Formats: structure tokens, C-alpha cells, sequence
């Protein structure tokens, strides 16, 4: 599943391009329920097998999952079949970036219904995608969680309309994307940090080959004013551990 | 919407029926084999066993031989997101772009 990625074609997540000889090489299941993984422990599910515009061994993903789960174009895209999920009942009426730029109305009939072709949003309940009719730049955070896992929803039942606008600060407040490249050249000791956190990095198997873990507890030493918040948050969203800074 | 079919078959005979439906389709090793993926909307179960060059009527025969639940139930398959349906059952896979495409069991 480790393979190169295609450039952008459209601007909709409801249409996704396709590389059919690479699916002939691999084993990927049907359509709407296919998992893609990557950075910041973010599991995401959307559609594949739909457009077939580009060539083999490179597949177009949507721009909102180009900036999320990777860093830029030309990265390594991974695929995973995640089938047989249940059916949800009318996820979000609540957008989180551009409610005040326009009119509210019915708060879900206005922007979701002209911009779909029976793609009933199998996205994480709290994940983002730009969706609007005319201006086409309204994100959302999902508050309706009728299914627990990554699931599509049933066509057009009824929910409430409690959608209120918030400033778009939540993604860089709670899931701020940092990597090895996002610290300005500390690779004299960033390599040491990566060595120390590699046994915490999803690896119980080498614990019997290590005896006790040498990270019983790690102290960061630096001058007053260099800051250590993003340095300590670097292992967050690269290991996926619960951060909970105090 | 329409009535569906539940798990009325035995669990020990489903793999035997899948093997019989796989052996019903002729296998040729002189062609690049295309793995046609079918997912049914009667509970989310999905199988795949096909050859390179066949027809949509052979896909219907494979669905009939796979399980006896939807053999007599009328069903129309479709591909998601061209906003189109799957007519012309005598057409081949390459002409109507059925190369490992989306097949969704839709009940009318
Ligand atoms: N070595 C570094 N590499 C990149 N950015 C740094 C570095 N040191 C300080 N900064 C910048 O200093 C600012 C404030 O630092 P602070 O929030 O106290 O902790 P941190 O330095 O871990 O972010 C941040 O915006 C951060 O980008």
C-alpha cells in the first residue's frame, strides 16, 4: 500500500479518481467504505473507484485530505479496505467556519443537498471538508454521531438545526500538525528523541528484548525562552499517544 | 425501501456455494485477470471471484449461483458516481467500463 500519489483534478470529496492496474495489483474493496491512514493517527474513510481520470499507480485524493494526513503533494498514499459498516442518520447540521457569510435557513438542506451524488459522507464525526453550493468554501465539524464508527448515513431523514458558527481554530488548537521537519533543525538531539520514543512508538514487541524501557522519564533541557511546547508536542501526532499537557 | 433478504442460508454452505459459483465461471490463464468486486446491500457482505473477459449476464449468473436468496428476487446493479445504472446485460466489461468497477445491489 506504499505508493506515490497523483495531483489534484477536482475540488470535491464526492468524486475521487482511480488507478485500476494498481488495484489489480493490490486488494481493495468496494467504493464508499475504504480506509486511508497516515499522519497524526488520523484514520479516514471516503470513496474510491469512481472517476478513473488519472493513470496507474497514482490516485487523486481530495484537498482537505491532502492537507490532512500528509504534508503536501508527492507523498506516499496508503489504502485499506474497511467494509461492512452500518448506516447513520443525518450527520452534521453544524458548520464551523463560514455560517455568517450567507444565510442559515434550514442549516443542512442549503449546502449538503446541491453538492452530492449519493455520497452520504463516511467521514469522521468531527472531521472537516469544504462544502457549500455557490461559494464552495464552508467546512464542518460533525456533532451528530448516530453511528459510532466510520459509517455512511441513510438518505434524508430529519434532525435538529442547532448549528452555530465558531472561529476556525479547533484543528490547530487540538490537532496541530507537527512533524520532524516542523522543528527548526534540532537533529543533533531530535534523532536522540526519536531513538528514545521508538520503543513507545506502538512497539510492545521489543520490550522483552530491552528488559526495562530506558525512557522511564525524559527531561528536556533548554535555555529559558527557546520554548518546549511544540518540541514536546512533536511526539504527539507522530506517535498518536494521548498528550494531555498540564 | 424495497424488501430485502436476511441470512436465511446455512453458514456452513455459504463457502461451498461461493466455491461452486467460482468454479461456474471459466478461468483462462492467457488473459490479464480482472478482479471484479461485488458488494451487496443486504447486510454488507462482499465477495470477488471472476475472470478477465465476460458479460454482465455472467455477473448476474455469478450472483444467482453465489446465494439462493437473491436468485429469484429482482435486483438491478449499479455503479456509484457517474449517476448512471447498469443496463445492456449482454455487453462486455471493457466496453461499459466494468473493469473491477463498483457493483451495488439495488432493490427496486
Ligand atoms: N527550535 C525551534 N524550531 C521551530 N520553532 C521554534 C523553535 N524554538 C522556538 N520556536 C517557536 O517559538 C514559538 C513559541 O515557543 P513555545 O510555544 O514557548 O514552545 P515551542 O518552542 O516548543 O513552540 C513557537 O511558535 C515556535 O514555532
Amino acid at each position: 500500500n506504499r505508493l506515490i500519489v497523483d495531483e489534484a483534478i477536482n475540488e470535491d470529496n464526492s468524486v475521487v479518481s482511480l488507478s485500476q492496474p494498481k488495484m489489480d495489483e493490490l486488494q481493495l474493496f468496494r467504493g464508499d467504505t475504504v480506509l486511508l491512514k497516515g499522519k497524526k493517527r488520523r484514520e479516514a474513510v471516503c470513496i474510491v473507484l469512481s472517476d478513473d481520470t488519472c493513470s496507474d499507480e497514482k490516485i487523486r485524493m481530495n484537498r482537505v485530505v491532502r492537507n490532512n494526513l500528509r504534508v503536501r503533494l508527492g507523498d506516499v498514499i496508503s489504502i485499506q479496505p474497511c467494509p461492512d459498516v452500518k448506516y447513520g442518520k443525518r450527520i452534521h447540521v453544524l458548520p464551523i467556519d463560514d455560517t455568517v457569510e450567507g444565510i442559515t435557513g434550514n442549516l443542512f438542506e442549503v449546502y449538503l443537498k446541491p453538492y452530492f451524488l449519493e455520497a452520504y459522507r463516511p467521514i469522521r464525526k468531527g472531521d472537516i471538508f469544504l462544502v457549500h453550493g455557490g461559494m464552495r468554501a464552508v467546512e464542518f465539524k460533525v456533532v451528530e454521531t448516530d453511528p459510532s464508527p466510520y459509517c455512511i448515513v441513510a438518505p434524508d431523514t430529519v434532525i435538529h438545526c442547532e448549528g452555530e458558527p465558531i472561529k476556525r481554530e479547533d484543528e490547530e488548537e487540538s490537532l496541530n500538525e507537527v512533524g520532524y521537519d516542523d522543528i527548526g533543525g534540532c537533529r543533533k538531539q531530535l534523532a536522540q528523541i526519536k531513538e528514545m520514543v521508538e520503543l513507545p512508538l506502538r512497539h510492545p514487541a521489543l520490550f522483552k528484548a530491552i528488559g526495562v524501557k530506558p525512557p522511564r522519564g525524559i527531561l528536556l533541557y533548554g535555555p529559558p525562552g527557546t520554548g518546549k511546547t511544540l518540541i514536546a508536542r512533536a511526539v504527539a501526532n507522530e506517535t498518536g499517544a494521548f498528550f494531555f499537557l498540564i | 425501501t424495497a424488501p430485502q433478504v436476511l441470512n436465511t442460508s446455512s453458514p456452513a454452505q455459504q463457502a461451498e456455494n461461493e466455491a461452486k459459483a467460482s468454479s461456474s465461471i471459466l478461468i483462462n490463464e492467457a488473459e490479464p485477470t480482472t478482479n471484479i468486486q461485488i458488494r451487496l446491500a443486504d447486510g454488507g457482505r462482499l465477495v470477488q471471484k471472476f475472470n478477465h473477459s465476460h458479460r454482465i449476464s455472467d455477473i448476474r449468473l455469478f450472483i444467482v449461483d453465489a446465494r439462493p436468496a437473491m436468485a429469484a428476487t429482482s435486483f438491478v446493479l449499479m455503479t456509484t458516481f457517474p449517476n448512471k445504472e447498469l443496463a445492456d446485460e449482454n455487453q462486455t466489461l471493457k466496453e461499459a467500463n466494468l473493469l473491477n468497477a463498483v457493483i451495488v445491489q439495488r432493490l427496486t
